[PDB]
């Protein structure tokens, strides 16, 4: 949520640069969905970066 | 006496110089004023919540 | 997440707020913006003060009321009814049948039972 | 879903003594209100005070029978409570 208010707001391009990491337990499905890459691009998408 | 007589003299011609300077200092108080409302925790807050 | 397909219906008045909209968001800067909203709040501080007066003014009249409806002893009001003023609770007919009961029969906690909210108006593709 | 009531009960006795007039050692947690002088008319004003500093919303109909500071106080956290769901 921080994030979205942030890039929203037009005050993205001017802070200090982060690290995030994003831990999810261990992926042996029959699929090959994985919720870390779809977060992101769901996170790029809905604020059009 | 003689002595603070030059300077009751500088400052009246004080007075005169601050106030020839009148406009341009008025003006220049108006932009800091201006400029002090847009860096404010609160113009954040606003910018946020936009 | 959680819109309810009755806001995004596509109407001819809808493209019309679009204008409206957009020039507010996009075509007025930040720096003028952010003065409309401090002169609101301000405004919106007095009406506010103004309200909370009138309410309490409203109190008064009605625990007045009551004493010519019992006629004798009954001197108080209903503080669920001054809450339910402070927060726009009431429909006009029902302040209305409230007023009547009152000034008939006494009876201060006998309250009418809560307005139901405004459901949006929609015509067809006009609005 | 869990209130620190510890805070809310000192907010409420210094909201309470800063609206009558009275000072912070008189506003005990089992003090009716009748006896710090108020009436009517300002057992409702206190309300409203109430409700501005907390910035919430009061149940009403347990709002009618609110007569000592605990009950003012277990209304203000049974509202802070429920308040995402
Ligand atoms: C009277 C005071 C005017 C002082 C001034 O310098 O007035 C000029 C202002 C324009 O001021 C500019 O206003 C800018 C406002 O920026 C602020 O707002 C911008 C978004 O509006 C950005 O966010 C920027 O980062 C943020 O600082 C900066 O203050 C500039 O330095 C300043 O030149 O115009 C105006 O009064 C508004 C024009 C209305 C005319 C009708
Ligand atoms: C004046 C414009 C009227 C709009 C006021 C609405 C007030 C209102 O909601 O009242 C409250 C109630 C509406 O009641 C609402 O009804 C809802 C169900 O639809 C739910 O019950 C809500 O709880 C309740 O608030 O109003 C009335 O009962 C009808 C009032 C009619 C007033 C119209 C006056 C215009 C007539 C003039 C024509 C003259 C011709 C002769
Ligand atoms: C040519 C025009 C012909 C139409 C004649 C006008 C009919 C009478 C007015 C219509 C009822 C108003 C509906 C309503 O209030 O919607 C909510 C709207 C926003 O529209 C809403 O805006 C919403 C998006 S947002 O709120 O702007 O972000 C959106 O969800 C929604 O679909 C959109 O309707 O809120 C407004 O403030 C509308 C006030 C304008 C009223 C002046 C009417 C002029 C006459």
């Amino acid at each position: 949520g921080s994030l979205v208010c942030q890039i929203y707001s037009g005050l993205f391009n001017k802070q200090i640069s982060k690290n995030i990491l994003l831990v999810n337990p261990k992926t042996t499905s029959n699929n090959l969905v994985d919720y870390n890459v779809l977060l992101i691009q769901a996170l790029a998408g809905e604020t059009e970066m | 006496p003689l002595t603070r007589a030059v300077l009751a003299v500088v400052r009246v011609r004080e007075l005169l110089r601050a106030l020839l300077l009148l406009p341009f200092s008025a003006v220049g108080g108006a932009v800091a004023a201006w400029q002090g409302l847009f860096n404010s925790q609160r113009y954040e807050n606003f910018l946020m919540s936009e | 997440t959680d819109i309810p397909w009755a806001e995004k219906r596509w109407t001819l008045f809808s493209t019309v707020w679009y204008l409206v909209q957009q020039l507010r968001f996009v075509g007025t800067p930040p720096a003028l913006r952010y003065v409309a909203f401090l002169g609101w709040r301000a405004l919106m501080f007095q009406v506010y003060a103004a309200h909370k007066a009138l309410v309490l003014w409203q109190c008064k009249l009605d625990a007045g009321l009551a004493r010519i409806g019992s006629g004798g002893a009954t001197a108080t009001f209903s503080k669920t009814m001054a809450l339910r003023r402070l927060h726009w609770r009431n429909s006009p007919l029902a302040e209305a049948l409230y007023a009547l009961n009152l000034y008939k029969t006494g009876r201060v906690h006998l309250l009418p039972p809560v307005a139901k909210p405004i459901p949006r108006p929609t015509f067809f593709w006009l609005f | 879903a869990a209130v620190d009531k510890a805070k809310v009960l000192e907010d409420v006795r210094s909201i309470i003594s800063t609206q009558l007039g009275t000072e912070l050692e008189k506003v005990a947690p089992e003090a009716k209100f009748v006896d710090l002088g108020a009436d009517s008319l300002d057992t409702v004003e206190i309300m409203m005070a109430l409700e501005e500093k907390f910035e919430i919303a009061l149940e009403e109909e347990g709002a009618e029978k609110i007569a000592t500071v605990q009950d003012a106080a277990d209304m203000i956290a049974a509202q802070i409570a429920a308040k995402g769901n």
